[PDB]
């Protein structure tokens, strides 16, 4: 009839009852100090609360605090004092613990959604996931957890309905318990599914543009590709993109090809052009394809692995676009070792340096011609230094993605620790819902109910072990 | 997705105009957005484009007189033009492309109905 029933399991002699009391007190105090440490290092750091991706850390710690302090409070009113709790105090205590667990699950929910938006929609992440939106969503989750916790205090106790209610929880009705555990279990299984999908899909896509999936060597693959196109060996150039006027300078490339067709070095310059669009530019490309034997034009839709094979086979890639907001084509080319000769516009300005490719003016067939003959002259010597420099430059643009994967791994670790800690306890409530029990099941309920405080203990250890930024912030105080 | 445009009509020469285009998508809607113009009996031309921040492109014939802005709270684009010239009488379309991060060749483009803009120097 009282919260904190320690008088059960009379095996505890007074020689060890004080030991149990002092270990529970020290564990509760340790959890409280760890949680306040996590909050104060979060709030004294500008770089941690300004990132929404870390926000749930604070939320998680706050939820664990609701499991810590309440426990300590509940441990004082029965040993240090002997105040018998009424219905209101028992309802408040049980509501606080249930609110702590539900807020933990909801924080994992919002963290999973943020991870999906960050990893698999990286262009939309910095505009969708804002700080006010994340704060509002966390507040809404906390308030709905608080409301569903405090529902029995508003008149959903079992003496009001005049019906049968639970035995391990006096003044708690059966229907409220099964509804709460159903909601929490459904949300937990959804989060397991979501994190599994996020980590699975990002594994097969983050590392796709790399030569580790390409067999053979450079010159052998180039010779096989050029024989596949019915050409001899030579300095190869590539273009892939949309066939339109205004976005990508395919017409600039065609004018440059026409200009180089009148020169004496066109026999050492093979060209591949991939794309589709307006019929006039397609017709011009096809006319240059039939006029010269060393220019190949592909119109049909291609597979991603075919483009990966093409990037690591050709020597140079031309990106003469007018408006390039992202330059993903440059990243995919440079990751596979293909020296770019691109236009210095948009996102192409700050990705190619003076030692990682050649830069031209936008919409300049003459400057493109000069750069392509300069690249032809440069290709006479060795080129492996430029290939390794481009690989080092382009692999340095995926560092944020790898840290996002590491954060998602940390979140999966936190989720499975929470699952391990709260599994058997919610299983005891499940078996309470379906069938009665004896005193042994209540005993193991009381024994494994300390796993909640153990979860609150081990969460800041995971936070300090995994996060480098949090570790550096903690090392900044001393 | 669905796109709605507003701001068409007749403008006295030398004036200024605001065009608005709103999109209804499910996740951020369009990644990159743009305004196109089509003169009567002429091909479409890229007149404005933006993704976010300082990623604005204006054509060489409209540079310095056309500015593009994007509001992300309502997911819309605004085109401001000033000192209009009578070769700008055209049907303006709103184009919105989502582009895939995994494969740079993939893109999905969506279009508006277009609004007629007639700038007149007649006094
Ligand atoms: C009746 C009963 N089980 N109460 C006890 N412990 S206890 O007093 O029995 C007890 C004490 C100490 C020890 C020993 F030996 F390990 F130290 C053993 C038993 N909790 C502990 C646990 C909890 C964790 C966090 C905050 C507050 C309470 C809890 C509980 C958890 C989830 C739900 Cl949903 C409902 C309730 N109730």
């Amino acid at each position: 009839e009282n919260f904190m029933d320690i008088e059960c399991f009379m095996v505890l002699n007074p020689s060890q009852q004080l030991a149990i009391a002092v270990l529970s007190l020290t564990l509760g105090t340790f959890t409280v100090l760890e949680n306040l440490l996590v909050l104060c290092v979060i709030l004294h750091s500008r770089s941690l609360r300004c990132r929404p991706s870390y926000h749930f850390i604070g939320s998680l710690a706050v939820a664990d605090l609701l499991g810590s302090v309440i426990f300590v409070y509940s441990f004082i009113d029965f040993h240090v004092f002997h105040r018998k709790d009424s219905r209101n105090v028992f309802l408040f205590k049980l509501g606080g613990v249930t609110a702590s667990f539900t807020a933990k699950v909801g924080s994992l929910f919002l963290a999973a959604i943020d991870r999906y938006i960050s990893i698999h929609r990286p262009l939309a992440y910095k505009r969708i996931v804002t700080r006010p939106k994340a704060v509002v969503a966390f507040c809404l989750m906390w308030t709905i957890a608080i409301v569903i916790a405090v529902l029995p205090l508003l008149g959903w106790n079992c003496e009001k309905l005049q019906s049968v209610c639970s035995d391990i929880f006096p003044h708690i009705d059966k229907t409220y318990l099964m509804f709460w555990i159903g909601v929490v279990s459904v949300l937990l299984l959804f989060i397991v599914y979501a994190y599994m999908y996020i980590l699975w899909k990002a594994g097969i896509d983050c590392s796709f543009w790399n030569e580790s999936y390409l067999t053979g060597s450079r010159d052998e693959r180039k010779k096989s590709l050029l024989s596949k196109f019915g050409m001899d060996e030579g300095v190869t150039f590539m273009f892939i993109g949309r066939f339109d006027r205004g976005q990508k300078g395919v017409d600039v490339l065609l004018k440059a090809i026409e200009i180089l067709s009148s020169k004496k070095e066109f026999q050492e310059m093979r060209f591949i052009i991939i794309g589709k669009g307006d019929p006039e530019l397609e017709g011009w490309a096809r006319s240059l394809e039939e006029k010269h034997g060393n220019v190949k034009v592909i119109t049909e839709m291609l597979s991603r692995e075919f483009v990966r094979e093409l990037y690591g086979s050709v020597d140079f890639v031309i990106i003469p676009s007018y408006f390039e907001p992202f330059g993903l084509v440059a990243l995919e080319a440079m990751c596979l070792g293909a020296i770019p000769i691109a236009s210095a516009v948009g996102g192409l300005r700050d990705i190619i340096t003076n030692e990682t490719g050649i830069l031209v003016k936008a919409g300049d067939p003459g400057e493109l011609a000069n750069a392509i003959l300069k690249a032809l002259e440069l290709s006479r010597s060795d080129l492996s230094k430029f290939r390794e420099n481009c690989k080092k430059r382009a692999m340095s643009f995926s560092d944020q993605a790898r840290m996002d994967i590491e954060l998602a791994k940390t979140l999966v670790l936190i989720l499975v620790v929470l699952i391990i800690c709260w599994g058997p306890l919610l299983a005891i409530m499940v078996y309470d819902v379906f069938g009665k029990m004896n005193k042994l099941i209540k005993t193991v309920f009381a024994f494994c109910s300390m796993l909640c405080l153990l979860n609150s203990t081990v969460n800041p250890i995971i936070y300090a072990l995994r996060s480098k930024d949090l570790r550096h912030a903690f090392r900044s105080m001393f | 997705v669905q796109l709605q445009e507003s701001g068409g009509g007749l403008v006295q020469a030398g004036g200024s105009l605001r065009l608005s285009c709103a999109a209804s998508g499910t996740i951020f809607g369009p990644d990159v957005m743009g305004w196109y113009r089509q003169a009567p009996g002429k091909e479409r031309e890229l007149v404005a484009g933006i993704s976010n921040g300082a990623n604005t492109y204006y054509a060489d014939s409209v540079k310095g007189r056309f500015t593009i802005s994007r509001d992300n709270a309502k997911n819309t684009v605004y085109l401001q033009m000033n000192s209009l010239k009578p070769e700008d009488t055209a049907v303006y379309y709103c184009a919105a492309e989502v582009l895939d991060y995994t494969f740079a060749y993939l893109y999905h483009a969506y279009w508006g109905q277009g609004t007629q803009v007639t700038v007149s120097s007649h006094h």
